[PDB]
């Protein structure tokens, strides 16, 4: 059958009065974390990118993530530490603020990788993949 | 170029060295 | 088949049983 | 139009190309290849005059010029050219071995 | 009314029975409340001091 | 037309004038330098 | 005898393919990063691409290739010229080292924004995205020139009176994430 | 978080009627104003103090009645909401209020532009002068210039098209909802500003 | 300019450099047969109350109404065939452009 | 047996622009249709597919039976939840738009229970009949037609009505079913008929099935190469098969596009959208002008006279001072400065009233590809802010230790994510499932 | 393949070649000052500067009379005979 | 259409001058393109630095010697390496004592002939000698 | 080349104007069979206009022949071809 363009729901974001940013609908730091750990016990990579404070990742040192900033993300200058798989990669986003996680994501989107969901540090301790002590 | 309205009207000297063929 | 087209419209008195004749003798011979 | 002016006062001469074809149509040839040989010889008389005696003008086919052979000169106009057009379609002959891997 | 001006300040405006600014008072005031060094200038009688 | 358009790096070749010339031996681990300073320090033919 | 040199060490690609197999061919369109319009490589831009200098003495093998050679194989003569351009090949070369020194000082220091480019560029061009968190004459003149060239535009004072110090807020309702809006 | 030294030329404002303007805001917004603005509209009597009890919730002026019978409960999707219709209404009012700037090179004294402009160019300069943020697929030329975009010099106007009109409701106020137009002002200028 | 003959350069091609109607073909040659008594060779279109004119020989200077200044040139503009009032050539493309060339 | 037109017949009596209750049940009776009902139950028609042998000739045909798939729903439907078999072979035509085909035509394995082979037909013309000349002809006749079906977007170039005319296929691939319903699932024309304009006719069929046609053709083929042989494909479509393409076209232009447009009048009702001696001298509307007073001073200016507003600009009838000009601004409600009258709007503050959501068109919508982009645009922001609030306030109650949504509401979001026919965008994917299991809703 | 590339991360800068086109000397004074300080003082002359904020504002400034070239830190150590265990601030503190 | 025949009379340049105007505003857009490139570039140690790459197709290009080295794999693909190379790596030209404490008998050109001595090189139109090693000092 | 008076009655003219011709000699075969002065008359284009069109002046318009690379490879090509009859 013929495939409806993955482009043809980003006309959602074109909605003035419920806009995704301009009360919110992220989603994606609330998923459940049950799936977390079969994605990771599946793919055993690293694909999750940090973006916080450096005192934040300092005091909750995640050792499997990549520590990268925002503006650094938008900028691109990460382009080959990216997967450089756009269709097939999948990337985590561990942020503190729901603003930076979004920021991210969007730059993300700008770059080219539609698959990215938000992951919190709370629900990365409750699912295993930081494997805090 | 083509001169406008200010700037004066100077007539050059006719272009009479050897051309070549405008080939297609 | 343009000819013939504008033709019928232009005439609009005709009969159709010429131009059936003819197209039924064509799925009779051709396949 | 074609112009000239003469000594006399006022004689500025104008003619059309219909009248100087039925004046003589050898003298439209001819006062062509004088402009187009004045456009790179003009300051001298020599160069400006010895090039145009070597042109043999004929109104109709005949000629006298039997015996000098003259080849039939081959030239091609800068005009020529293709503007683009749409491309063509037609049916695609395939493969076996496409249609097997 | 469309500068702006303290409510003390306009009681002062209505004891001198001031009413509208000269062309004078229309162009320097605005100036002077941007700190702005300006040189005043107006012939006489066009409420130059006020 | 005089509008080029092409990479600026082939304005300046450096296919003549590599890094042998200017360290003669940084292909090799010890590094030397051999250079000329400029156009004045010229002793002559 | 002879000098056939393109490079320092005379080699060169493999200019002849594998009997059979088919040649490579360059770029004969120029390079430009817009498909249209579709421009034929000029003499000039084909002696850049072939390693000249767009003149046929410039740089290459007609000018470091030496002229003459005596008989028994005794070179020629070191020249002014000779010299002239042996430096200046050096300056190149440590015009390039001391700007790729400057580079890693700067990142090793930290003075490399992550923001790409500048103020003005980022006031000027809309394609690049929002980021959200001795003497005196010298000085003075570039301060006038900083002052002349950068805002070379200004908000209309209807909008916001620059004197009064107000300054319009960055919208970004109209505006979309994709650049091909830009870009086409 | 402001500092207290600039803090003190500010005062905290709640605004009653929708203000449009680097000082505005929309009908229940509470903004750090400056003391001469907020003083003007407290004496116009477009803002009033933010007390508690006006936080909570405020009256507002209605155009229908010209009255302020209008009471509004301040809540999270009502300052959302009017805070989107301000963005939209302050984009509309710079691109309506007053003229676009173009500098570009022309040899001679003729009439038409040397390089003509694009949606591109017009949209870098609005965001440029106007700090707005469009992309170059709202801006529509007339029908003269369909064809090489703006090409004369001195006055010129092109067609803007804002898509969120109906779903805020602007229709009353502004005078069409569907599109505006920009006035855009083509001269010469000096090397270094024209650039072209 | 003039850079050929009138057989290959015509006499409205010396204002190709200008803009404005020069850059089109005349609508009157009066150039063959009799000679007109004021020399003119060549009258564009009558654009609303204006309608332009070329002139043989040296420039006669006139003085164009709109702008007030003596004009040497060929081209005149004559004002709905009233001689009394003409106009230089500049002035008649800036009436045109600006769409006044029914009004003045 | 059930037919599009007797569907389409029983519909006529319904008044779609007097009740939406109606307008409901189209679109009901239309899900109903296209989901309801199997593929063998759907009608189709009769086709040949020839197969010319050019040696360095032999025809080959093929009984196809031809299921037309013209309607935005079908289009989208495709083989979905379908199966071709329970001498002659199925098959299922897809017509695409020139818009569609011009850019980059994309398939996808949608639902299907057997692998597809998936082979993208175009009308062709011989070089005798493709010389502009008979361009412009079938051009006229195409703008002189009388017929019902859409010219711009059906048939551009009429090639059901012209007889040299023959449906020749430029690319070939294979379609695989996801392995939870039953190696690659997205097809797009590749070499010749890439992103072109009259690559607009999909043939989806039996797996290798143009494999064991050329297997069945290359007879002599062995002793041809033995002692450099190309092969040719084209198809034929009956007369029956002419009549119901032009049929079902017909249908669509003279149907869906009313209902296209009653559907987004609902939609925009749906969200709230309704079709519509004094000192100081207000704005008043222009007076209409006569003849001569509309016409410019010049055709130069008739464009300036273009863009004009409607209204006239107000004005003051004397020289007062600033308390007299307050005062007839105050008295007369209007005022004079520009600046003023620019920056403070008589807008309405409250909010415009939005009735709630209809989570059924928002899925009627998806399903059957009717105003698809409109309803997304107006419906996805909603839905999804409502959902996460929902589940905030779920997990309130979760951390402590009656509901807006409804549970038939919550059933049909999550029958519209787990449907594998269509694809839900992540995000919204995620919060149905996490909304469905916080509150122990399944299926 | 589809996982981020693991390992230390190094910073990789830019240099610019930047190449003049049109005559300096035409234009105002303070474009001539930009360019001077670009080191470029004819047209047809080409110079290689860091990718520091400094230069990129003077580029910017004077785009649209020289054409400008990019070439990373690992181009230009493929480009000149230099092996990749040997940076540049070594060369910069050899160089006289 | 009285506006757009007016318009198309009325010209500044002819074609081949707009035609190089245009090419003018494309020089200038590429310009403004490239300086809106990032400042630096985070790459990796083992993977090529051609990999990171933003971007007339099917040609040889003059760059094609460079993307060739810069396509294939990097040669240093550690840090560990990366030190063992440098600890080996040494200067001549340092201001500064060297060590010397690898074998005693070798001794430096600079102690063996002096500072103001150099050999004599074969000078030629193929290989310069650097000239007045006195004026080579500041 | 005109077969008849004027260069409006062209012996060669464009496939959409022959179909014209072919359609009117069939809808209006009637005015076939007499020939009246009046007609005779009116035909003489004396006063047709006769001016020079933009296609006077940059030729025929330029359009695309038709291509014949699907024709196979002449095998005769050597061959002379003969007459008719
Ligand atoms: N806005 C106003 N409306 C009416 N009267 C005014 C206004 N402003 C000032 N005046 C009157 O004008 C008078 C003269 O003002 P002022 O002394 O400023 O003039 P001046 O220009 O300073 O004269 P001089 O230059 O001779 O000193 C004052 O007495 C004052 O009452
Ligand atoms: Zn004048």
């Amino acid at each position: 059958a013929q495939w409806v363009p993955k482009t043809a729901w980003k006309v959602s974001n074109l909605n003035k009065r419920y806009g995704p940013g301009y009360t919110l609908g992220y989603t994606h730091m609330v998923h459940d974390s049950h799936k977390l750990r079969e994605k990771l016990s599946s793919r055993k990579g690293i694909f999750v990118i940090d973006v916080r404070d450096p005192g934040e990742r300092k005091l909750n040192p995640v050792p499997r993530s990549v520590a990268l900033h925002h503006h650094d993300l938008l900028s691109g200058a990460s382009c080959p530490i990216l997967p450089q798989q756009k269709s097939a990669a999948e990337l985590f986003v561990l942020a503190s603020n729901e603003s930076r996680g979004l920021n991210s994501a969007a730059a993300l989107r700008r770059w080219g990788y539609d698959s990215v969901v938000q992951v919190d540090y709370n629900t990365l301790v409750e699912a295993g993949y930081v494997s805090r002590c | 170029g083509f001169g406008g309205f200010g700037m004066s009207v100077y007539t050059p000297k006719k272009d009479r060295r050897f051309r070549v063929q405008p080939l297609p | 088949d343009e000819i013939q087209r504008r033709v019928a419209d232009r005439t609009c008195v005709q009969e159709q049983s010429t131009r059936e004749v003819q197209e039924r003798w064509k799925r009779h011979v051709v396949p | 139009p074609i112009t000239w002016q003469t000594a006399y006062p006022g004689g500025k001469y104008r003619i059309r190309l219909t009248d100087m074809y039925e004046r003589d149509p050898c003298m439209l040839m001819w006062w062509f290849l004088k402009d187009e040989v004045n456009r790179h010889f003009v300051r001298k008389l020599k160069t400006r005059i010895a090039p145009l005696e070597k042109a043999w003008l004929y109104e109709d086919s005949i000629h006298p010029h039997a015996d000098k052979n003259p080849r039939p000169l081959c030239w091609t106009d800068p005009e020529v050219k293709g503007w683009k057009y749409r491309d063509p379609q037609f049916i695609r002959r395939w493969k076996p071995n496409e249609f097997m891997h | 009314e469309d500068m702006p001006l303290y409510p003390e300040l306009r009681s002062a405006l209505r004891q001198l029975r001031i009413t509208t600014p000269s062309p004078i008072q229309q162009s320097a005031v605005e100036v002077i409340m941007q700190r702005k060094d300006t040189v005043v200038a107006a012939p006489h009688g066009e409420g130059k001091t006020l | 037309r005089y509008r080029l358009f092409h990479p600026r790096r082939e304005a300046i070749p450096m296919h003549m004038c590599p890094a042998k010339t200017i360290f003669p031996l940084i292909n090799s681990n010890n590094l030397l330098v051999k250079t000329r300073n400029s156009w004045e320090d010229f002793t002559g033919r | 005898y002879s000098e056939a040199r393109s490079n320092y060490d005379g080699t060169s690609l493999p200019a002849w393919p594998a009997p059979g197999k088919k040649p490579t061919y360059p770029a004969a369109l120029s390079e430009l990063r817009l498909p249209q319009p579709r421009m034929r490589k000029t003499r000039t831009e084909w002696m850049y691409y072939h390693g000249h200098g767009g003149c046929p003495g410039k740089y290459g093998p007609s000018r470091e290739i030496a002229d003459f050679e005596y008989a028994d194989g005794t070179p020629a003569s070191i020249s002014g010229r000779r010299f002239a351009f042996k430096h200046h090949q050096d300056h190149l070369l440590v015009q390039l080292i001391r700007a790729a020194a400057t580079v890693e000082r700067y990142d090793a220091s930290g003075l490399l924004p992550r923001i790409p480019g500048t103020a003005e560029q980022r006031n000027w061009d809309p394609a690049i995205p929002l980021f959200l968190d001795g003497t005196m004459v010298s000085h003075v003149c570039s301060r006038v020139v900083d002052e002349r060239m950068g805002t070379p535009t200004h908000t209309p004072n209807e909008l916001a009176n620059r004197h009064e110090g107000e300054t319009l807020e960055a919208n970004t309702m109209f505006a979309t994430n994709d650049p091909s809006a830009f870009v086409s | 978080e402001m500092a207290p030294e600039l803090q003190l030329e500010y005062m905290p404002v709640l605004f009653t009627r929708t203000i449009l303007g680097p000082q505005g805001g929309f009908a229940g917004e509470e903004r750090l104003v400056k003391l001469e603005v907020a003083r003007k509209y407290m004496e116009a009597g477009h803002a009033v103090t933010p007390t508690e009890e006006l936080r909570r919730g405020l009256w507002c002026y209605n155009p229908d009645t010209d009255k302020y019978d209008c009471f509004i409960e301040r809540n999270e999707e009502f300052l959302d909401f009017a805070a989107r219709k301000r963005q939209w209404l302050d984009v509309y009012w710079r691109v309506n209020t007053g003229y676009l700037l173009f500098g570009r090179q022309s040899w001679g004294q003729g009439f038409l532009i040397n390089c003509p402009l694009r949606k591109r160019d017009v949209a870098q300069k609005l965001w440029e002068q106007y700090k707005v943020r469009i992309d170059p697929r709202l801006i529509e030329f007339r029908e003269k210039d369909r064809r090489t975009g703006i090409q004369e010099l001195g006055h010129n106007w092109c067609w803007l098209y804002l898509p969120g009109a109906e779903e805020l409701g602007i229709n009353r106020e502004v005078y069409d909802n569907k599109r505006v137009k920009v006035r855009i002002h083509v001269r010469k200028m000096n090397s270094m500003f024209a650039l072209y | 300019v003039q850079t050929g003959s009138p057989t290959h350069q015509r006499e409205y091609e010396r204002f190709h450099h200008l803009p404005g109607d020069v850059r089109t073909r005349p609508q009157f040659d009066f150039t063959f047969g009799e000679t007109r008594a004021d020399r003119v060779m060549f009258a564009w279109r009558k654009r609303g109350d204006l309608q332009l004119y070329q002139m043989s020989g040296r420039g006669e200077t006139f003085v164009c109404y709109r702008c007030g200044y003596p004009v040497r040139s060929q081209l005149v503009a004559v004002k709905a065939d009233n001689w009394d009032y003409r106009m230089c050539y500049r002035c008649y493309t800036n009436t045109v452009h600006r769409g006044m060339e029914n009004d003045t | 047996m059930k037919s599009v037109f007797d569907i389409a017949r029983s519909h006529v009596t319904f008044p779609v622009s007097r009740d939406g209750t109606a307008l409901r049940r189209v679109l009901k009776d239309w899900l109903d249709y296209t989901e309801c009902q199997s593929l063998q139950a759907k009608p189709a028609f009769p086709a040949e597919l020839c197969i010319t042998v050019h040696p360095s000739s032999y025809t080959k045909r093929v009984r196809l039976l031809l299921w037309s798939a013209v309607l935005p729903w079908e289009v989208q439907r495709g083989l979905s939840m379908s199966v071709l078999e329970p001498s002659i072979i199925p098959g299922m035509l897809f017509v695409m738009s020139p818009e569609s085909a011009a850019q980059g035509l994309c398939f996808w394995s949608g639902a299907i229970r057997q692998p597809i082979d998936i082979a993208f037909i175009a009308p062709v013309e011989p070089p005798a009949a493709d010389t502009p000349s008979f361009s412009e002809l079938r051009q006229r006749r195409l703008q002189l037609s009388l017929e019902g079906y859409d010219i711009s977007r059906f048939f551009p170039d009429g090639e059901l009505e012209s007889p040299t005319v023959t449906f020749a296929v430029q690319s070939h691939s294979y379609l695989d079913p996801f392995p939870d319903c039953e190696r690659r699932y997205t097809a797009t024309p590749e070499g010749v008929g890439r992103g072109n304009e009259n690559v607009r006719y999909v043939l989806e069929t039996r797996r290798n099935l143009l494999r064991d046609s050329i297997r069945s053709a290359l007879r002599e083929c062995r002793c041809t190469h033995g002692g450099d042989v190309e092969v040719t494909i084209s198809l034929t479509l009956s007369d029956e098969l002419k009549e119901d393409l032009r049929e079902k076209a017909r249908l669509y232009t003279n149907y869906v596009v009313p209902l296209e447009g009653h559907v987004r009048r609902h939609i925009k009702c749906l969200s709230g959208i309704s079709p519509h001696p004094p000192i100081i001298k207000p704005p008043l509307p222009v007076k209409v002008g006569t003849l001569a007073s509309t016409r410019p001073r010049s055709p130069m200016l008739a464009d300036e006279a273009e863009g004009r507003p409607t209204r006239l600009a107000p004005s003051v009838f004397g020289r007062h001072d600033a308390p007299a000009l307050q005062r007839a601004q105050q008295e007369c409600n209007q005022l004079i400065s520009a600046s003023a009258l620019a920056r403070i709007p008589n807008t309405s503050p409250r909010a415009p009233e939005i009735p709630p959501i209809d989570y059924e068109i928002f899925d009627l919508c998806l399903r059957l590809g009717l105003c698809q982009s409109e309803a997304i645009y107006y419906f996805y922001g909603r839905i999804m802010r409502e959902w996460s609030k929902e589940l905030r306030r779920l997990r309130a109650a979760k951390s402590h230790g009656d509901m807006v949504l409804r549970e038939e509401d919550v059933h049909r979001m999550l029958r519209l994510v787990h449907d594998p026919s269509l694809q839900v965008p992540p995000e919204l994917s995620a919060c149905v499932e996490a909304v469905a299991s916080l509150r122990k809703i399944t299926n | 393949a589809a996982a981020i590339a693991p390992g230390p991360y190094r910073r990789v800068g830019n240099i610019f070649i930047v190449h003049c086109d049109d005559h300096p000397f035409k234009h105002s004074w303070e474009v001539n000052r930009m360019l001077r300080e670009l080191r470029l003082e004819f047209k047809g002359q080409t110079t290689i500067v860091p990718d520091i904020p400094q230069v990129r504002k003077r580029i910017w400034r004077v785009r649209h009379i020289v054409k400008v070239d990019v070439l990373d830190l690992d181009e230009a150590k493929a480009l000149i005979g230099v092996p990749e265990h040997i940076s540049f601030t070594d060369l910069a503190s050899q160089l006289p | 259409r009285y506006r757009t025949a007016w318009r198309e009379l009325l010209h500044p340049l002819p074609v081949r001058a707009r035609k190089m105007e245009w090419l003018k505003r494309d020089a200038v857009e590429e310009n403004e393109e490239i300086l809106r490139r990032p400042y630096y570039t985070i790459k990796s140690y083992a993977l090529p630095p051609a990999v990171g790459r933003q971007e007339i197709r099917g040609g040889m290009h003059s760059s094609h010697s460079l993307d060739l080295i810069m396509r294939q794999p990097r040669r240093v693909k550690t840090p560990e390496q990366l030190r063992a190379l440098r600890d080996r790596l040494r200067f001549i030209g340092v201001t500064g004592p060297m060590p010397q404490a690898t074998s005693v008998s070798t001794k430096s050109y600079t102690d063996t002939y002096g500072s103001r001595l150099r050999p004599r090189y074969p000078e030629s139109w193929d290989t310069v000698p650097p000239h007045q090693p006195s004026r080579e000092l500041l | 080349a005109l077969w008849g008076w004027h260069r409006t009655e062209a012996k060669f003219i464009s496939r959409k104007q022959m179909i014209s011709e072919q359609v009117q000699n069939r809808v209006r075969s009637g005015k076939e069979l007499v020939g009246t002065v009046y007609q005779k008359a009116r035909r003489q284009p004396w006063a047709k206009y006769n001016g020079m069109f933009p296609y006077d002046y940059n030729g025929p318009a330029r359009r695309p022949a038709a291509s014949f690379v699907d024709a196979p490879t002449p095998t005769h090509n050597a061959e002379v071809c003969g007459t008719a009859y």
